[PDB]
């Protein structure tokens, strides 16, 4: 499915719950190394909610895997992501994502 | 320089360090270089590392031929035929053969671009892993890069690597490379001229887009590059802030300093942006790419604005504003791109709504004076001011990104940076600083003022910075300076918007006074009737007779308030006219749009009545209670005006019908035909209907709305009257006659007649002539529409209007 | 020439038609810029009248028939007639570019044969003329913008990847993008679906912090060793993630151009740099990072010490964290010249030199730089070959250069 290296450990045990605010900084470049998005770069700390089904499945399950303050490389399967159809303009068809995601706070 | 020697050069800026130039020089008449400027001058020194350059016609003598299997020959009839490397253009992704032929010592490999060895030999890599000790850990790397040595040799495709030689197989194939790129690489020790020929398809399968790819071909894009020694390259303008010690050695740099780069992807190599000032082909091309990006998100494609924000990433544009050495073409390009992504939607919305002036009668809109004993940027104006909303371009979510509004940006940070830019530019470019930011004063000034103008429109710069920039320009300087043509052609719109904001302030004040005055004279009407033949003739005769037998009621309170307004009608008005005449008396003018804008501003100065003449019959007041529907209809009507200029237009008609159905369902549209007639929105919808015809469901959706607009008031019916001849020439078959029957253009024309006797008497004879020309039937069915319209044309009132 | 070659060949003018053709190209020449305005309008009005005389005779259709019957060869007849072929084609497409550029009526008359011209666009020999004709048509006819569809545009996107990189293609595509006054939005949806997503057909911009690379001033050719220590990291000076690199190289190979060498300058990017430092502690090599893990899983954070050793009699490099094994890195690599630690970064980061002041020394190798101070210098540190040097008076300069332990007695 998806295999995610913890780059840096956070606190290890604090993995979130459906109903807890997923305050995150993240970014990510493509498999080639070209960038496509950086929530770091516009200085907006991103928020979402697992269970409320806001993000793609790979990012959702990776946020489920991690802990508080855990910078990690969330390389995800393309068919878990947009993948074949792609994001029409941003992500080309059948491209594998490479992330850099660290959780910030939980509510 | 030579071997180990030191340079020491002074390109101006160094009058304090002129060792001998005040002695002789300046006295005779010479000059330093950078006496005026603040900038340095970058220097393109020579490099060391060789990068494979294209093949000019101006070689010594080495000349490739382009021959269709797809062969490229050589010839080097010279003396020195020894050291010439030849790397090829386009790479391999990580099946298809590639054969090399020699006519009579020759290396063949597959070079990855990280290669700059200028040596004539076979010269030059085994990384290890661990299972905390290893035990496999080693199948990693050998490439640094790739070497083999009439022969026919093939490095075929897939993934792995293949070494063959004339049908035989040479040993030691390096069939391990997961994600690299390779070039078909053959060096040369040319023992003779006519030394190479190059090439069940070929590499045309691998590189280009299509992969059935059975016929192979060298395209024109395939070059045959020669690894020449060096090119001039830039100078790394600000580098080092080392703090360190020597007992402890606290070596430390604390630098926020970033590059600005790109890479041509087809011959992959990273190149910094601001070196490209001499690479003129690449300059022109990347300029046109920015111009295309500006063309793409033109006027509403907000989904694509999210797409370009994924590409070019707005803080990169923020850094592109500041760079005081980036060329003027890139400067104009990125200054256009920041506008055409993040600003122009709300900007053009307010540019469309700059002639509406409607304002509620609440408490804030009431305490406004006239000009007392130059500041148009006041705290005022809740005058319906169509509000701004934005998006946040993440790329993980859904819902919906196609109606989402526009991407964001650091607003106040941006305006503070533009203030810094304007002030510092005005301080610099005044003494003929012989190096502007982009090369001339045009690329210096023009898009800065364009960005400042479009930002000034958007309702930012609260009043402190307004005062700052005004009496920066006013002092009562910017406009007093000497300027080129398109700079002041830009600035005329600033002066436009200043006078227009003055008009807005003027009209909001007169609405406040009209509220106070109507309260007083309404109570006077109450007491004048309660004292007791002049009954109301539809309340227009009442106000007309009040102002008519009060053309000098007639109380002295009334006369005092009349004199109050006619002294309201009574220092920019000086200086605008003075400077327009001053410009036109000296600087014989080209670009006749500049002449147009100048004299429109000049007449608009001398006709301050006339703006108040043609502004007041388009304003209106709302109670304050039903303001939310007014905001919603102004938003809907602004986006339908933007929908007017799509133009085609095949699937945004869903949005059109949704907007029209909301305009139907809005409450204010029922009771306020003054407002709807004042917006000119019937003519908007009608011209949309014009553009649809010279046949989808859009037409009847428009005609339904026109007919429902014809049935709310009599003066509305007068408004919808006069389009008869064009609406008639449209109405031949246009709708209603498979079985649709709800509305049609002819149905609209009949909808503007039915009530009024006056409009029945107003209409004339060649219209009916055209109707009976259209009565030229042979069978059929649709003649019922013509006869029905004539039935509504003849009778109308219980007895036929006989003429 | 459909069936035969004799005489050879036939009454078949070459220089007559080409002379008349250059005459007709010079006939419809646009009015100049340095002409008076009334004379400009005279020439322009007579030019539009002379075009409208040709539209109502269908001469352009005759030109199209000549295009039909000339596109045969690839360069025949008596082969001086086949030697003027490029000139005749070039002049015919220039003439076709002449007869449209002013009138809206003529580019409205080109509603028909546009797709056939997009078919002929892949002749891959004469893209200039067909491209300019197509551009001048697409400007002034809002009729033909309603015509053109997906496969045409996909061919035009492929046209650059045939013929390299032409700005004129982008002028064409911008003309398709926006009409005289308006746009066509689905067309632009098609553009950004079919050209951008993949970033290969054209350029792409990106910025990164300036990378600083330093060295302790001493060439070193005997199992070598050194020790450094990270003090403060704070890895987000800007939203760019920063980096720390530790490794060995020589200047004989890899001219160290910061930013202008390999990607971003950096470290582990050439055939002398052999870098270290990650979290998931692997390395770079040729600016390629493969993925050595180790049982520490830590960054180069604020309290970290790195064991650093170079190996004698085996061209091998293996580094450790507080002495603990990081699954040893390099074995059997290249040898030339004299080496040095090239420890590099790009951030607001301070570090130290533990080269005499020590903390840590294991006996996997032993030759620290403090145990090679002897030849000329004392313990000094410089900034990686420094083709610049910065001041505020005058940035002075430097010449290029003049650049083991087995000495040479006199062989007697």
């Amino acid at each position: 499915g998806v295999e995610i290296e913890t780059i840096s450990p956070g606190d290890g045990r604090t993995f979130p719950k459906k109903g807890q605010t997923c305050v995150v900084h993240y970014t990510g470049m493509l498999q080639n190394g070209k960038k496509f998005d950086s929530s770091r770069d516009r200085n907006k700390p991103f928020k979402f909610r697992i269970g409320k089904q806001e993000v793609i499945k790979g990012f959702e399950e990776g946020a489920a895997q991690m802990s508080l303050g855990q910078r990690a490389k969330l390389t995800c399967t393309p068919d878990v992501a947009y993948g074949a159809t792609g994001h029409p303009g941003v992500i080309p068809p059948n491209a594998t994502l490479i992330f850099d995601v660290e959780l910030l706070n939980l509510e | 320089l030579g071997v180990a020697q030191v340079g020491r050069m002074n390109f101006g800026k160094d009058v304090s360090t002129l060792k001998y130039f005040t002695i002789c020089g300046l006295q005779e008449g010479y000059e330093p270089f950078a006496v005026n400027t603040n900038r340095d001058i970058t220097m393109w020194l020579s490099k060391r590392l060789p990068q494979f350059l294209q093949v000019p016609s101006s070689h010594e003598h080495i000349e490739v031929t382009r021959i269709d299997v797809t062969q490229k020959s050589f010839g080097s009839q010279n003396s020195s035929t020894d050291i010439m490397f030849y790397r090829l253009s386009m790479p391999i992704e990580c099946t298809y053969y590639y054969s090399v032929r020699i006519f009579p010592n020759v290396w063949v490999g597959w070079i990855t671009s990280d290669f700059h060895q200028y040596d004539t030999a076979f010269d030059l890599v085994t990384v290890t892993l661990g299972d905390e000790k290893g035990k496999v850990h080693e199948s990693i790397k050998r490439s640094n890069y790739m070497v083999c040595a009439n022969g026919l040799e093939i490095g075929c495709v897939v993934g792995l690597l293949t070494f063959t030689a004339n049908g035989k197989d040479l040993s030691t194939y390096y069939q391990v490379e997961p994600s690299t790129k390779l070039f078909p690489a053959v060096f040369a020790q040319a023992t003779s001229p006519n030394v190479f020929q190059f090439e069940a398809g070929l590499f045309k399968s691998e590189h280009k887009n299509p992969v059935p790819q059975c016929p192979p071909r060298l395209h024109v894009q395939f070059l045959s590059h020669v690894l020449w020694s060096r090119m001039p390259n830039q100078f790394l303008k600000v580098d080092v802030s080392r703090i360190s010690e020597r007992q402890g050695w606290l070596v430390q740099c604390l630098e926020p300093l970033q590059f600005m780069s790109l890479h041509i992807p087809e011959e992959n190599r990273s190149v910094d942006i601001l070196e490209l000032t001499e690479q003129e082909e690449l300059l022109k091309f990347h300029y046109h790419t920015l111009r295309l990006y500006s063309a793409v998100c033109a006027l509403g494609n907000h989904r694509v604005a999210h797409a370009l924000c994924s590409h070019v990433d707005e803080p990169q544009l923020l850094y592109a504003i500041e760079n005081k050495y980036m060329p003027g073409l890139l400067r104009a390009g990125y200054y256009d791109l920041l506008i055409d992504i993040h600003l122009s939607s709300y900007a053009t919305a307010r540019l469309m709504m700059n002639n509406e002036f409607i304002v509620p009668m609440t408490e804030e809109t009431k305490s406004i004076t006239l000009f007392p004993d130059g500041l148009p940027g006041i705290g005022l104006s809740t005058s319906l001011r169509p509000r701004m909303q934005f998006s946040s371009p993440s790329f993980v979510s859904i819902n919906n990104e196609c109606y989402q509004y526009s991407p964001e940006f650091p607003l106040d940070i941006l305006k503070a940076k533009t203030i810094q830019m304007l002030t510092e530019a005005v301080q610099e470019g005044s003494l003929h600083a012989r190096d502007p930011v982009g090369g001339t004063t045009e690329f210096l000034f023009v898009p800065l003022i364009k960005l400042f103008y479009t930002l000034l429109i958007m309702g930012i710069f609260h009043n402190e910075d307004l005062k700052h920039i005004l009496q920066l320009i006013e002092p009562s300087g910017l406009l007093q300076m000497k300027l080129p043509e398109p700079v002041k052609l830009q600035m005329c719109l600033l002066l436009q918007y200043l006078c227009d904001c003055q008009v807005r302030h003027r009209i909001e004040a007169i609405v406040a006074f009209s509220d106070d005055f109507v309260a007083k004279l309404q109570d006077n009407q109450r007491f004048r009737y309660n004292e007791v033949r002049d009954q109301l003739l539809d309340f227009h005769e009442d106000l007309m007779t009040h102002c008519g037998i009060e053309l000098d009621s007639d109380l002295t309170i009334r006369g005092r308030l009349l004199s109050l307004v006619e002294k309201v009608t009574y220092t920019l008005q000086q200086l605008i006219s003075e400077t327009m005449v001053r410009w036109a008396q000296e600087s014989v003018i080209e670009d006749p749009e500049l002449v147009r804008a100048m004299f429109v501003l000049l007449h608009r100065q001398y006709d301050g009545i006339g703006g108040l003449v043609r502004a007041l019959p388009k304003t209106y007041t709302i109670n304050g209670v039903s303001v939310e529907d007014t905001i919603n209809l102004l938003a809907s009507l602004g986006q339908i005006r933007s929908l007017l200029s799509v133009r085609m237009g095949k699937e945004e008609e869903k949005l059109m019908i949704r907007g029209l159905g909301d305009i139907m369902n809005n409450k204010v549209f029922y009771q306020h035909p003054n407002l709807m007639r004042a917006l000119g929105m019937h003519e908007t919808v009608m011209e949309v209907m014009v553009n649809v015809l010279g046949f989808p469901k859009m037409v009847a959706n428009c005609c339904r709305f026109l007919c429902y607009f014809c049935r709310i008031s009599r003066q509305n019916q007068k408004a919808m009257f006069d389009h008869l001849s064009y609406l008639l020439e449209n109405s031949s078959v246009g709708l209603a006659s498979p079985a649709m029957r709800g509305s049609t253009p002819l149905d609209v024309a009949a909808a503007s007649v039915m009530d009024n006797n006056e409009l029945a008497l107003a209409l004339r004879e060649p219209d009916l002539e055209k109707v009976v020309r259209y009565l030229a039937g042979c069978g059929p069915v649709e003649g019922e529409r013509y006869l029905d319209f004539l039935r509504f044309a003849v009778f109308c009132n219980g007895e036929s209007v006989e003429e | 020439l459909s069936k035969k070659a004799k005489a050879s060949t036939v009454d078949l003018p070459i220089e007559s038609v080409s002379l008349s053709l250059q005459d007709l190209i010079g006939y419809f020449h646009p009015p100049d810029e340095h002409l008076e305005h009334e004379d400009k309008q005279n020439r322009l009005r007579a030019l539009k009248n002379r075009q409208n005389l040709f539209q109502e005779e269908g001469m352009i259709n005759l030109v199209l028939e000549c295009i039909d019957r000339l596109h045969v060869y690839s360069s025949v007849a008596g082969r001086e007639a086949g030697e003027s072929w490029k000139s005749i084609l070039n002049s015919l497409y220039e003439l076709l570019a002449a007869l449209i550029r002013g009138n809206r009526k003529n580019c409205a008359q080109f509603s028909g044969s546009l797709d056939w011209l997009i078919s002929r666009l892949e002749r891959l020999e004469a893209s200039s003329g067909i491209l300019e004709v197509l551009h001048c048509v697409l400007v002034e006819s809002p009729e033909a913008l309603n015509i053109i569809k997906e496969g045409h545009i996909k061919s035009i996107i492929s046209l650059l990847d045939k013929h390299g990189r032409n700005h004129k293609v982008l002028d064409v595509l911008c003309s398709l993008c926006v009409c005289h006054g308006v746009a066509v939005r689905s067309n632009q949806h098609l553009i950004c679906d079919n050209l951008l997503p993949g970033r290969d057909l054209l350029l792409q911009t990106r910025l990164v912090n300036h990378v600083s690379s330093m060295r302790p001033n001493i060439f070193l050719g005997k199992k070598w060793y050194y020790e450094l220590m990270v003090d403060h990291t704070e890895p987000f000076v800007t939203a760019e993630a920063t980096h720390l690199r530790v490794g060995w190289a020589s200047t004989e190979g890899y001219s160290p151009y910061p930013g202008g060498g390999e990607e971003w300058g950096g470290n582990g990017v050439g055939d002398d740099l052999f870098s270290y430092g990650f979290d998931g502690l692997h390395l770079w090599s040729g600016c390629i990072a493969r993925t050595v893990s180790s049982p520490n899983q830590h960054l180069l954070r604020t309290d970290d010490v790195i064991s650093c050793c170079l190996d004698l009699s085996a061209p091998s490099i293996s580094f450790r964290i507080n002495g603990q094994p990081v699954q040893g890195m390099f074995e059997n690599f290249n040898i030339d010249g004299l080496f040095f630690p090239v420890v590099s970064f790009s951030a607001g980061i301070k570090v130290r030199f533990l080269l005499g002041e020590f903390k840590f020394l294991p006996p996997p190798g032993y030759a620290p730089c403090y145990e090679a101070v002897l030849p000329k210098e004392k313990l000094k540190v410089e900034h990686s070959r420094e083709y610049k040097q910065e001041r505020t008076y005058t940035r002075d300069l430097l010449g290029p250069t003049v650049s083991a332990f087995t000495p040479i007695p006199v062989d007697t």
